[PDB]
């Protein structure tokens, strides 16, 4: 007979990152509800991260200084969009996906998950629906929501939803809007047979919001007393 | 259901092969289980009469006879036929016959005697007779056609099973109906004709129950009940799958195929007074027409008279009134009996009837004045016999109802989710039997026919209309629904528990929820399983009150292949019924089972295998735990099957969620075992919710320390680290355990603890006056609670 | 108000999912990093002296400059953190991208591809009671590797 109260003999169990398990917890709202989840690559060309989104080239949305480059038609994702471009290319509606992954800016890295859906009709009223339950359902709140109207050269009416988060205040957590009709258009789907909306959420701020982190320098300085914190 | 498809042609013969013919009947809601021909197949078969019989021929007891066969020159074919007339007419295989077997009788000579085929075949020709040598029994002679077309041995039996909604479909006249409508004929039944009453004989109406709204009873006297069964009506039954008894009962079960209606004969002689159809009295008794004795109950119907009982109602009758070699006077029975009062009954005496699965289904209720003028056409014309009037004992007002159902286009067009033609709805009741008037403009008042007893409501006569337009007309859509985010709380799933636990090597396995008693007692001998009440047999009766009872045989079944190493896991539901007082008191636990016997790892050149120990074990459930977010404090375990050493019970918040250790070295022999390793653990316990929160990190260096406690071995190392957090205070923030020593120069009964202390500071960097204080405070409460010496 | 869809039964076939290959790698005992995409030029030339980095044209810092050839050149930084702040243990992997620009001639000849990497220093096991800590040796690794090919019925061969 033994202490059976003495330490097993064994490995300690392992750590999943708080932004991994954040970006997961967000699409599977989606995944086990129609959507499937779509990924594509990091450095991207000129056509599928502007001139597809109904940006004529020197427009005004454009910002070449917080937008890592390499040559003058390559550069590195600010946003998730080549690859709802291309399901849209090629693939016809319906469509229902969510696209994480990381994305880039100078000021660097950091994921957010960007839904688009494209069926036969589809409206703004169904979108704001859509994005109250994800939004009461992740953070597990009775939230106080806001749409502010807001511009993308690619929806048309944009939106941009807040929650009252901290003390009373507004904070942004993700923008949205209806698929402008050029945008349709461009990538062959009919803007008159069939209607889409999409939206866009930093995965850095839900993870924030959702654990209490006040400094997201944390996330890839990957302190393993910090990572272990969500084990 | 078996019937000759011959028979069913003669009643609708839709001109189309045996293959479409029963891609009908399939598609239509009958499912034929086989079609095939009533004799395999075979080529060259004529018939031909015997001329002249020699007998005493190479000693033995054969005969050599010539058989004319319709040739010119006829040859001969010896054979030992018993029989009683010699010169009979009986088909006869050809010498380039094909006879079932590859049987080419290739002629030859049978001793000298030069031969041309064989004139023989009582079983080589597929037929069932009694007596050897009874090929083809001299009845007529139809004058040297194929055989294949006298008996009509080419025609095939249709093997349907009919599911217990469609009870009109148990006869040549329910299927008849369905071949009609789905071709859109009309099927000409046999001309029925009644018989005219020349005396005037007794009666009886009883209404005692009323399971019996409608009795038609006949006094038919002299009979000739030893009658001749003629060839139509014995082959009718044959290949129906109906045995041939006298003349009687063999009518009664040819109307029985051919309409549905079950009858029976009773003996006249043996009715004393008055016939009764009523209730039997509690425990009465009754010798039915086999040799098996029954004892009824008061909710049975029978079939009495004014002393004794002598039959089931509408399911087997008795040996009492059965008609035997002496009987001269029959009382022919038709009757309709309720199905709620036939149901189940037939059941209780391991009785299955083709009368008692008819009328426990629906029979129709119009039919006991069809079947009856059916039965007396039949008994005159092939027995004969002084017939008298026709007792009807009807209560009309208590017939099963068939009111008006009312069916709209627009219900057919939501439930099938397609149009279908109003001229099609209207074409496919109407010939099913019921007789639709179009109310208003657009719907319908469609009322049931009195043969089928599964319409109901207008959902009934929807799936009329898409049986007979045809299942492969369904046209294909896709169900649409709300994108609705559902609420999701974040986990340890399933799916992610079974890839740890086979990251850490063990095998899912799934064993019965039942298992043997011998062996649950054996684990524990206090149980009390739940325990089946009709076992398939001795092994598996106790409903598994832990998954060991299931698993042992699962690795005792591996150990006896050759397997030195099996390690399982289970999900995973046991059965705590200890302590209850009922049934309802059961608890039925999902849990996680582990099962390891052999080494730890596969056997490598790394080391030679051994099995595991308790922190090897230890460290795996640790893990799974750990996978989980849980918190759980380890204390000895006493359950009977568990090594009481080297066994732990599993706690969080006190109370208990499984155990872990090896099983009881006595059990391990008692089943051969070697070592195992087991663990249970409950499912709501490992595959719980959680939610992360985040605290600060410290900017600045910790402190390392160590200290070595040389204290009794009687005294758990988790008491010893609980005690050091507490005293250590809000600096010291994690502790453990690196070494252990019990060799030379520990007295035995103590051993020498090495834990290691890691001091960190929130905001500033750590003095050695306030680590030496906090070490000198941990050190005196060791001393003092449990008297200890300390080193650093 | 809601999206209305119908419901369609998707192609799926069996797979190794990545979220079946965290739970694998972190029952071996490894937490999940996530390094930034772009790497030092010093670190990723240390490694393989002969690499042609893709680098920024508007880099962040000297540090951030050329996109990781490897997960290592992102991971190794992470590693030196620890070890920097009284840390004898951290076993890392990471699930992102790396960048080959090897024998390119211009830059759509680039090869985005996604990675699965493991790094370990110091013992397999946390300290306890049952040995002295020591690191892994060459079949301790393997033993890891061997069993995340296994989880996904992955035949290999070694040279
Ligand atoms: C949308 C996109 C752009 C990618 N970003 C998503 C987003 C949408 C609305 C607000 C903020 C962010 C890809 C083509 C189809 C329509
Ligand atoms: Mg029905």
């Amino acid at each position: 007979t033994i202490d059976i109260t003495l330490p097993g003999r064994g490995q300690r169990i392992g750590t999943v990152h708080p932004v991994t398990q954040v970006q997961e917890r967000i699409c599977q709202f989606f995944t086990k509800a129609g959507f499937t989840v779509a990924t594509g690559p990091e450095v991207e060309d000129d056509y599928h991260n502007f001139e597809a989104l109904n940006i004529p080239g020197h427009h005004p949305a454009r910002a070449m200084h917080d937008t890592f480059y390499f040559d003058a038609n390559h550069l590195l994702r600010t946003h998730t969009s080549g690859v709802q471009i291309r399901t849209m290319e090629t693939s016809q509606p319906p469509i229902r996906i969510v696209c994480p992954g990381r994305v880039y800016r100078c000021d660097p890295m950091f994921h957010q998950i960007e839904g688009l859906y494209v069926a036969e009709n589809t409206s703004f009223a169904e979108l704001k629906g859509l994005l109250i339950n994800l939004l009461n359902e992740f953070f597990e709140k009775d939230l106080k929501v806001r749409f502010r109207p807001s511009y993308f050269p690619f929806t048309e009416p944009s939106a941009e939803v807040d929650i009252m988060d901290e003390r009373g205040r507004w904070l942004e957590v993700l923008g949205c809007g209806m698929v402008h009709p050029n945008v349709l258009r461009a990538a062959g789907i009919d803007p008159d047979k069939y209607k889409g909306f999409a939206f866009g959420l930093g995965v850095e701020r839900f993870a924030m919001l959702r654990y209490g982190i006040n400094d997201l320098r944390m996330f890839y300085q990957n302190d393993v007393r910090f990572l272990r914190q969500f084990a | 259901m078996k019937i000759s498809e011959n028979w069913l042609r003669t009643w609708v013969n839709p001109a189309i092969d045996s293959d479409t013919l029963s891609d009908q009947l399939t598609m239509l809601g009958l499912e034929v289980d086989e079609l095939a021909s009533v004799a395999k197949p075979f080529t060259g078969v004529v018939v031909g009469e015997v001329l002249t019989v020699e007998q005493h021929p190479d000693a033995d007891r054969l005969r050599v006879t010539t058989v004319n066969i319709g040739s010119g020159e006829p040859l001969q074919i010896v054979c030992g036929a018993p029989n009683v007339r010699a010169g009979m007419k009986a088909p006869v295989a050809t010498i380039g016959a094909v006879l079932p077997g590859d049987f080419k009788i290739k002629k030859g000579k049978l001793r000298g005697v030069e031969s041309q085929g064989m004139l023989c075949g009582a079983s080589e020709i597929d037929l069932e007779d009694k007596i050897d040598g009874l090929l083809e029994l001299p009845a007529d002679a139809p004058v040297g056609v194929n055989i294949r077309e006298y008996l009509k041995l080419d025609d095939n039996v249709i093997d349907i099973s009919i599911t217990p909604n469609r009870g009109d479909c148990f006869s040549i006249r329910g299927i008849a109906r369905e071949v009609a409508v789905i071709n859109q004929l009309q099927m000409n039944e046999p001309e029925i004709k009644s018989v005219d009453a020349t005396i005037t004989d007794e009666k009886k109406v009883v209404i005692n129950t009323d399971g019996a709204p409608r009795y038609l009873g006949r006094v038919i006297k002299n009979v000739n009940v030893k009658a001749a069964t003629p060839e139509w009506m014995e082959q009718a039954l044959a290949r129906s799958g109906i045995r041939t008894h006298s003349i009687l009962v063999d009518v009664t079960n040819y109307v029985l195929m051919e309409l549905g209606q079950p009858m029976h004969a009773f003996d006249l002689a043996k009715i004393e007074g008055t016939v009764h159809v009523r209730q039997a009295k509690p425990q009465e008794k009754l010798q039915l027409l086999n040799d098996q004795e029954v004892e009824l109950q008061e909710d049975v119907m029978v079939i009495a008279d004014d002393q004794k009982a002598l039959a089931i109602a509408g399911i087997m009758g008795g040996l009492a009134s059965s008609v035997t070699d002496d009987t001269t006077d029959i009382f022919l029975e038709s009757a309709f009996f309720a199905p709620l009062a036939i149901a189940g009954r037939a059941r209780r005496f391991g009785l299955h009837t083709d009368s008692s699965q008819r009328y426990e289904r629906g029979v129709d209720f119009e039919l006991p004045v069809i079947a009856m003028n059916r039965a007396s056409q039949l008994i005159q014309e092939l027995a004969g016999g002084e017939f008298g009037p026709i007792t009807v004992a009807e209560k009309s007002d208590l017939l099963p109802k068939r009111e008006a159902i009312e069916l709209k286009q627009a219900q057919v067009d939501q439930l099938l989710g397609y149009k279908v033609a109003a001229e099609f709805i209207t074409d496919a009741l109407t010939r099913l039997g019921c007789e639709v008037t179009v109310q208003a403009n657009g719907e319908w008042s469609v009322v049931p026919p009195s043969h089928r007893y599964d319409m109901a409501i207008y959902q009934d006569l929807i799936e009329e209309v898409a049986r007979i337009d045809g299942y492969d007309n369904i046209q294909i859509s896709l169900p649409s629904m709300d994108v609705q985010l559902a609420k999701y709380q974040d986990r340890f799933e399933i799916a992610q528990l079974r890839q740890t636990v086979a990251t850490l090597g063990y095998q899912e396995a799934i064993s019965f929820s039942f298992a043997d008693a011998k062996l649950e007692k054996q684990l524990n001998p206090q149980v009390s399983p739940l325990m089946l009440a009709n076992p398939i047999s001795s092994d598996l009766a106790a409903m598994r009150s832990t998954l060991l009872s299931s698993l042992i045989p699962c690795v005792q079944y591996n150990l006896n292949r050759q397997q030195s190493r099996v390690r399982f896991f289970e999900l995973g539901l046991r059965f705590d019924y200890q302590n209850a007082n009922s049934i309802q008191d059961l608890k039925q636990i999902p849990t996680l089972a582990l099962v390891a016997v052999g080494s730890r790892e596969p056997e490598s050149w790394h080391a030679k295998p051994q099995p595991m120990d308790f922190f090897d074990f230890k460290g795996e459930v640790e893990e799974i735990l750990a996978a989980g977010r849980v918190k759980v404090e380890y204390v000895r375990s006493e359950r009977p099957w568990l090594h009481p050493g080297q066994s732990a019970e599993i706690l969080v918040d006190g109370q208990s969620i499984g155990y872990l250790g090896r099983l009881h070295p006595s059990l391990e022999n008692e089943l051969d075992l070697s070592t195992t390793w087991v663990a249970e653990l409950d499912q709501a316990a490992v595959l719980q919710s959680y939610v992360s929160n985040f605290t600060e990190l410290s900017r600045f260096p910790s402190v390392r320390r160590d200290i070595a406690l040389l204290i009794s071995d009687n005294i758990n190392v988790r008491d010893i680290q609980q005690l050091i957090e507490k005293t250590g205070g809000e600096l010291l923030d994690s502790t453990w355990l690196f070494d252990v020593y019990t060799g030379q120069g520990v007295e035995e009964g103590k051993r020498s603890l090495a834990f290691a202390l890691l001091w960190q500071h929130p905001s500033r960097t750590l003095e050695d006056a306030e680590i030496k204080s906090g070490m000198d405070n941990i050190i005196q409460v060791l001393e003092n609670t449990y008297q200890a010496t300390l080193r650093a």
